């Protein structure tokens, strides 16, 4: 699946 | 109004991991649906809790060595 990684 | 996502209907917060359901193509916070960011590379097909009912459970796919 497509994801959006957690950023700072 | 702004783009909103997930069961919680919130604007996009870049500090939160999100995953897209392969069936409905909507986006969910991992924390709202029980998926941890570190688990996502092992998901082959992700179905959100709603879509599980019409499309079946999500599928995991990963490599494994057993003898060592
Ligand atoms: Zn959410
Ligand atoms: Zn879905």
């Amino acid at each position: 699946p497509r994801v959006k990684a957690a950023q700072a | 109004t702004v783009p909103v996502y997930c069961v919680c209907r919130l604007p996009y917060d870049v500090t939160r991991f999100m995953i897209e359901c392969d069936a409905c193509k909507d986006w969910f916070h991992g924390s709202c649906v029980g998926v941890e960011e570190e688990e996502a590379p092992d998901i082959d097909i992700y179905h959100c809790p709603n879509c599980e009912k019409t499309h079946g459970k999500s599928t995991l796919k990963k490599k494994r060595t057993w003898h060592k």
